[PDB]
Formats: structure tokens, sequence, C-alpha cells
RNA sequence: CCUACGCCGGCAGGCGCGGGUAACCCGUUGAACCCCAUUCGUGAUGGGGAUCGGGGAUUGCAAUUAUUCCCCAUGAACGA
């Protein structure tokens, strides 16, 4: 996999000041706003629940409200539990997703599926 | 005017025909991936007059014409006349044309539905992406 | 239907363009346009080398109506 | 009686003060010439290839007919009707870097003068220049 | 082809 | 001296009908140099009897919706239409005008009279002042509606119905409109 | 030696200061020629080829124009010259061919030397302007 | 001199339409006394 | 917070520098249509720009369900 020309590896190894050229407009904007307390806490329980997993093993899945996370691909790899109100959805943190945001990946409401007019 | 003699009725650029005599700044919009402004910003680099057709023009122009157009940094054609700035692969200040403007369509569409975005499902199921008020829209084209 | 007026010029088409025209009681970049299958682009170009052949007076002359007229 | 440039045909004064620009021939051109629109506020490309001439020429001659304005009056004189779509349209203004480096450019040429007043203003060569060629338009006018 | 993580949500999603 | 547009005689014009004879105002001292007066003339009644012909001819061109107050196209395309019908013709179009209002005007109209529900019509006589605009109406709508979607400029096409309509043809519009009115005349009674 | 007088229509002032002078028609620095609306240059020529251009034979006429649209500034200037000829030849020639001329001038045009009676009224309050009112929905 | 006595006309011409002079005054002396106020 | 002026931005915007707690400073409140020239030429076309794919910049704790604005490309319906 490559990302603007760049590999995960080399993604991986790079430092937090070059991301802030290789993303997009609203994430480049955030990213010099700088990230709150409460991510950097939650990035830390990543951190937490991604080293103490057996090396087979995928890492412990961690629920979050934070929708408004900038997936870094340093989450890559993570299970990550979303909140859209009722329901933690369970997403495997895929490299192809290292442009976005968390909120997308559980979708918040149901699909309207119709039925058929009453009394209109 | 004059009366042409190479005067090609039909154009065969970049596998599309091209209403040959048509004017030569509106005949390049008709292929996809190329506008209005765009092909006017390639003929004031491609040293074409406006006042021609598309149907009186040397093969060397022609030639000229899809060399700047296929390297359109190179010919100061800057980057933001393309359409594609930053892809996700290698993130290239490249155009991108017709059948490469569909391959690279679904390309983002099957890579958003293998996301599962919320904009993939979306797209997978042909709705509205933008956040529309369709409380009284929706109308052609569902069943 | 296809109203694909015909672009440039041909042999009978300025064979009645440089003949047809000054016979006509008016002459308009729609009506000569429109009797011989012509864009008003090309008529327009085509009435004002008609200015250059020096056959046609030139009474009205506008952002879009240019009025030709035959002589005498 | 010294002639006026306000006595003349305007747009006619702006075509041959186009020409007199042309014949010139000595100006720093900027290289987005080629690329750019006037504003937001339009669609296409112009179709001049020499629009930034006629465009200085304009622009001097803005500043000949009213002396106290800066490059955000010359945004505000050449604007125009945005439309926003399908939402109805709107008045929107010039492009600041254009009209900027266009009053560079003739300041280039001391044709633009900047005062203690803030903005720019034309220089007395400028007034003799444009007389000139004003009783060249004149003559173009009251004897044609 | 349902994700071994997510719930019967996303999966009326897809 | 007065003439219209800088150039066009008015003293040659010549009434043909008694009847509209004094409804159209445009011989001796009612002719102008341009159809733009912008002074009222809807200001009571029969006011608008007293405003020349070109002017009507010009405020009742601007009908449409997108054009509702572009006066000047329509002052243009008055122009324009003088000088084709001049070139067509070659005598003074103001005479070729005053010909096609006197010949398209309706003669008998028809009226619905009883209740509603009874529509059992009974044709009248038309008034000359509604006859003076009928023929205004009937003459702009077919410059209105053969000019949609062609090549021809509207001025063409206002002359060339004007002319037609000054010689009566098959092909006005306007005469069209009034030999239906006229038939529909017949019918009512 | 000179009359100061002015037209208005809508919004349109047209001040004029004229004197003895030499046939000279300023308005604001150029002729009754260069004003864009153009054909309407019969109506703004309607002073000059009524009256002749001999009676506008040694005035010095200057025209300075504020507000309006610039077809109510064309009836605004035109109204100014009209006038300020007429209040020329009242304050400093006879009674007899001011008179001739305010009768040559009526005759063909009220509009030429008196006001507009009407403007863009203010709004008594309950729609888009004064008249017209907002628009409802039943069942 | 001239010049400067239209221009005069010109704004006494605006200031009518606008009406009418006096309650101009008026109006400034007001805004004057406000300005002071807030001094 | 209304802005002028200057500098740097192909376009949204930054940076420096005053007035203005206000008929003053923005303000002469320098607008749009309109007009005069250019191009187009009656067809889904350059009309209509929706519907979207890439970006870019501001507003803000927070833009993902597109906040808004801008730059390419997309060009459906719609024939009164």
């Amino acid at each position: 996999f490559t990302y603007r020309g760049v590999d995960l590896d080399q993604l991986l190894d790079m430092s937090y000041e070059q991301l802030m050229q290789l993303y997009s407009a609203r994430q480049r904007r955030r990213l010099n706003r700088g990230l709150r307390r409460k991510q950097h806490s939650l990035l830390k329980r990543l951190r937490k629940a991604k080293k103490e997993a057996p090396p087979m093993e995928k890492p412990e899945v961690v629920k979050t409200h934070l929708r408004d996370m900038i997936i870094l691909p340093e989450m890559v790899g993570s299970m990550v539990g979303v909140y859209n109100g009722k329901t933690f959805n369970q997403v495997e943190i895929k490299p192809e997703m290292i442009g976005h945001y968390l909120g997308e990946f559980s979708i918040t409401y149901k699909p309207v599926k119709h039925g058929r007019p009453g009394i209109g | 005017l004059v009366i042409p003699e190479k005067f090609q009725h039909i154009l065969r650029v970049l596998n599309t025909n091209i209403d040959g005599r048509r004017k030569i700044a509106f005949a390049i919009t008709a292929i996809k991936g190329v506008g209005r402004r765009y092909a006017h910003v390639v003929l004031r680099k491609a040293d074409i007059d406006l006042t021609k057709r598309a149907g009186e023009l040397t093969e060397d122009e022609v030639e000229r014409v899809i060399t700047i157009m296929q390297n359109p940094r190179q010919y100061k054609i800057p980057d933001w006349f393309l359409n594609r700035q930053k892809d996700v692969k290698d993130g290239k200040y490249s155009q991108v044309l017709a059948n490469g403007l569909d391959n690279k369509l679904r390309e983002d569409l099957e890579r958003l539905k293998k996301i599962r975005a919320h904009r993939g499902l979306r797209h997978f199921w042909g709705l509205r992406v933008r956040g529309q008020h369709t409380k009284t829209t929706g109308r052609r084209g569902r069943t | 239907d296809k109203l694909n007026n015909l672009v440039l010029f041909d042999k009978a088409t300025y064979d009645k363009l440089c003949k047809e025209v000054p016979n006509y009681k008016l002459i308009t970049p729609a009506v000569v346009s429109e009797r011989l299958k012509i864009r008003g682009s090309l008529a327009r170009a085509a009435l004002q080398e008609l200015l250059s052949k020096g056959l046609i007076k030139l009474v009205s002359k506008h952002r879009a109506q240019v009025i030709y007229t035959r002589n005498t | 009686p010294g002639v006026t440039v306000k006595d003349v045909n305007q747009q006619e004064f702006v075509r041959a003060l186009a020409a007199f620009l042309k014949k010139s021939g000595k100006l720093k051109v900027p290289e987005w010439v080629d690329t750019v629109k006037l504003a937001k506020h339009k669609e296409l490309a112009p179709y001049d290839e020499n629009w930034f001439y006629t465009r200085a020429a304009s622009t001097a001659r803005h500043l000949y007919l009213r002396g106290g304005a800066g490059v955000g009056s010359m945004t505000k004189i050449y604007g125009g009707r945005q439309r926003n779509g399908v939402m109805p349209s709107h008045f929107s203004r010039g492009s600041k870097s254009v009209a900027r480096r266009v009053l560079q450019a003739l300041e280039g040429l001391k044709m633009v003068e900047k005062d203690q007043d803030g903005g720019r203003k034309l220089t007395p060569q400028g007034q003799r220049d444009l007389d000139r060629i004003a009783g060249q338009v004149a003559a173009a006018n009251k004897k044609h | 082809k349902v994700p071994k993580g997510t719930s019967s949500y996303q999966a009326e999603w897809i | 001296d007065i003439k219209l547009f800088g150039k066009w005689s008015t003293d040659d014009v010549q009434i043909n009908d008694i009847s509209l004879q004094d409804y159209i105002a445009v011989k001796e001292k009612y002719a102008k140099y341009l159809p733009h007066s912008a002074g009222r003339y809807a200001a009571k009644r029969f006011r608008k009897a007293q405003c020349p012909i070109v002017e009507r001819l010009t405020n009742s061109m601007m009908m449409h919706g997108r054009n509702n107050g572009k006066k000047l196209m329509t002052v243009r395309i008055v122009k324009h239409a003088f000088e084709i019908i001049h070139l067509l013709t070659g005598e003074n179009p103001l005479q070729v005008l005053v010909n096609a209002i006197i010949n398209s005007g309706p003669r008998e109209d028809s009226t619905r009279i009883g209740r509603a529900g009874t529509v059992r019509r009974q044709a009248v006589d038309v008034s000359p002042l509604r006859r003076v605009n009928q023929a205004i109406w009937l003459l702009c709508t077919g410059a209105r509606e053969a000019a949609f979607r062609n090549i021809k400029t509207i001025a063409e096409c206002l002359a060339d119905e004007l002319i037609n309509a000054a010689k009566g043809s098959s092909n006005s519009y306007a005469i069209k409109k009034k030999d239906e009115l006229e038939r529909v005349a017949k019918s009512n009674r | 030696q000179s009359v100061q007088v002015f037209g208005r229509k809508k919004t349109a002032t047209a001040v004029a200061h004229c004197k003895r002078g030499n046939g000279l028609i300023k308005v604001n620095g150029r002729p009754l020629e260069m004003i864009e609306p153009r054909t309407l240059q019969y109506k703004l020529l309607e002073p000059v080829l009524l009256l002749g251009k001999e009676r506008f034979a040694g005035v010095d006429i200057r025209v300075r124009v504020k507000g309006g649209g610039h077809v109510a500034q064309i009836y605004a200037i035109r109204q100014s010259i009209s006038k300020a000829l007429v209040a020329y030849y009242q304050k400093y020639v006879d009674e007899a061919s001011k008179k001739e001329i305010k009768d040559i001038l009526i005759q063909y045009d009220r509009t030429l030397l008196v006001a507009d009676p009407r403007r863009c009224e203010s709004k008594k309050f309950g729609g888009p302007g004064a008249r017209a009112r907002y628009q409802k929905s039943y069942r | 001199a001239a010049a400067a006595a239209a221009a005069a006309a010109a704004a006494a011409a605006a200031a009518a339409a606008a009406a009418a002079a006096a309650a101009a005054a008026a109006a400034a002396a007001a805004a004057a006394a406000a300005a002071a106020a807030a001094a």
C-alpha cells in the first residue's frame, strides 16, 4: 500500500511535523489547530492496548465516543468501537482510512426503507 | 473566411469522436475530463488562434495539443487546472482524462466500498451524498 | 431536427454568397445565414468580408444587429 | 484649448491607449497573463491575448478620473455579477493581486505615483501622456 | 461477508 | 424641424379610417424624435389616446417577463425594424405602420352575456380605442411568437409581420386572428 | 452676469450654471454626445434641435450632475438646460422672447420645464413595498 | 472659482433633494453633542 | 468589529499599518442590471447548472451526513 507516494513503513517512521503536509484541507487544518487532551489520552489507551496483545493476536478493541478523531496512521491495525448514539460499532483500522474520521465508520441512523401511505 | 481543404469531418482524439466542424475552444470540451476553461488554458499554451475551427488544424498542432495535454506540468498548466491534484496512491499533480476518468471514479468508489465508510455505501446504493434536503425531492430516477 | 448549418464555405455556397447576396433588398446575417444553411458566425464574418469586398452598403452596425444593403 | 481626456469617446480612447502601450513595449510583464480571469465573478477566460495591456490602459485612465483610490478601490471598480449557481446573483469584487501588480507594473514606467495620501494617483508624466494621446484621439474624432 | 468486529447496525447498512 | 430618429418624415403620413383618425396621434404635433417619452399617459381615462403611436409599439413590446424594464432594447428593435421596412419597401415606414394598425383591429367582437354557465355570446361592435389596442397587441404578439426560436432578430420579425399585415397577408398572425374574431362574429351575431 | 438653476427627477439633480459665454456646454467636463445611454441623445439634443443653436450663441452652460440613474440623469440634464436658457433670457434679456421659447418648449412637451410629480414612495407596513402585499395559502 | 461655485450649487441641489438644510444642520449638531457626551 | 491604505497570495485568504464607541471614519456609501464593441448562431449546443470526484483557505473546543468560500473535472432534467 502507498499513500501520496509514501509507504506504510515510511509513514509510520515519519515524524508528527511532516505528516501535516500529507493530509487534506480539514485535516492539515485541525493538525495546525493541535489535538486535545482527551484525544491524547485516547491514543495513550490505544498505545497500551496495542502493546500488551499477544504477537499472533489483534489488539483488544477500545471503545470510544470521539467521532471527530482524525484516523492517524499509527492507529492502523487496532480495533476501535465507535459510538453512534446507541451502539459501539467495532471497526478494524485498515490503512485505507488514514485520511478520514472515525465518525463515518459507525453510520448513525438506519436507512429509510419505505412502507406505504395510510391516510395521507 | 476561406475554404480549408484538409478538413477532417470526423476527429478522433483519445477514444472520442469529435465533431471537427465545431469551434476548437468548444470541441475539446466534448470529451470527458476537459471542460471549457481548461481547453482554453491549453490553447493559450498550445499556440493556436481561437479564430480557427477544430477541423482546420494541422496534425502537428494536434500532436502538440495532445503533448501538452498529457504533459500538463511541463507546459505551464500548473497545479490547479488539473482534474486530480493529490491522488490516493502517488499524490501526483496530474490531469486525468476520459477512460482513466471513469477508471479513477470507479477506483474511489471501490475503495470507499472496501473502506466501509459513510460515503461508500451511499455510492453503492446510488443516493445523494452531500446531505441534501429530500423532504420534497428524490423524484425522477427512483423506483 | 438538426440545424447543424455549414460551418465553413463550399464551392456552391460561395457561388451563391458572392453572387445572390447583392440582389435581396435586405442583407441581414440572419437572412443570409437562414437561406443557405450557414451559421450566423460564418455569415457574420462573410458579411464583414462583403464590407471588404465593397459591393454592399453598410447601414446599421451594433452589438448583434449589423444591417447591410444591396447597392443601387 | 488644452484638450481633455474626458472630452473624447472613452472606449475608443481605451483601444488607442492599449495600442499606445503595445507600441511602447517596455514594462515588467508578469507571468500569469495567460492563466487567470479578472476575478471570481466571471466564468471563462478572456479572449484578448493582450488583455493585460488594455486593462493597464483602463486602470491608468481610472486613476486619471479620480485620485485617492487604492487597490481595494481598484478592486471595487472592477466588480460584477457573480452567479451563485441556482442561488441568486450577488455583487462580487475584483482580484487583489492582479490589480495590485498592474498598478505595480505601470508604477515601473513612472506613470503611477504613491502619495502621502495612501492611495496611488497619476504622475504629471502620466497626465502629460494622457493629454497627448487625448489630442491624438481628439484629432481622430473632430477631424475624422 | 460481515466483519467480525462491527454490530448488526452497520451490517444493515451493508 | 422634427423628424423621427433624426431622419424619418411624418408630414407624408395619412390616415384612412375616420373611425380611427383621432385615436392615433402621429401627424402634426405628436411627432417626436424618439418613442422614449417617459411621461405619464395612464394618468386617467383616454390619455393613452394622445400618446404617440411608436411609443405604444415600444411600451407594448417589453410585454414579456424577462424584458419587463428594458426599453432601450425595445427602441433599438424599433429602429432596426423601421430601417428594415424602409429597405424592403422604400416608402416612409410610418405609413406602413398606420396601414398595419388600421388593417388589423377587429370590427365585431364576441362578449359572453348571460350567466356564469350560459355561454351564449353576442357579437357586438368594437370600440375604436380598443380596436387600436387590440391591433397593437396582435402585432406585438405576432412579433413575439414568430421570433421565439429562429435565427431572425426580433426587429426583423416585427418588421416583416408589420409589412405582411400592412398589405393584409394570409401570413400575418395578426390578420389571422382578426379574421378569426370576424368569423366568430359571423357565428354568434 | 450669471444664472444658477437646477433640474430634478426622482433622485437625479442637474445643477446648471450659465452666463455670458461662447456657446459652451460642459456636463462635468464632457459634451452632449458622450453619455452612454446614447439613443436618448436625441432627447438630450431636444433643447438644441428644437430651438436652433443660433439661440445658444454666447452662453456658457456648465452642468454638474448628481445622483439618480442614467435615464433619470438624462432627463435631468434636458430639464436643467431648458430651464437654464429660459432663466437666462428672463433675467438678462426681454420677457417676450423668454415667453416665446417657453411656449415653444411647453406645447412640445411640458416635462421639459416642469418637474415630475411622483417618486418611488415610502412604505406602509405589510408587504414588499407600498401597494402589493404578502401572499398566503388555503386548505 | 467658477468650478468651486458649481460644486457648491450641486451640493445645495443634493441637499434640497434629500430634504431640509436646517434639519441637516440640526442633526449634525445633535451628533456633535452625542460625541461630546461620549468623550 | 466596520474598514481604508500598503505588502505577500494563480482564487478563496494572511501580514504590517490608521480612522471610527460613530450625518464625521468606512462614505463622494464609486452597485447591479443598463449601455457600446467581441464571440457564439437555434441544437440539449457554450442555455440550465443540478448531481459528484480530486484538492485549497477561513469560521471556530468540534466541519465527518459535504459549515461556508474558492479552483479543475462531471454536465441530468427542462423545448413555456
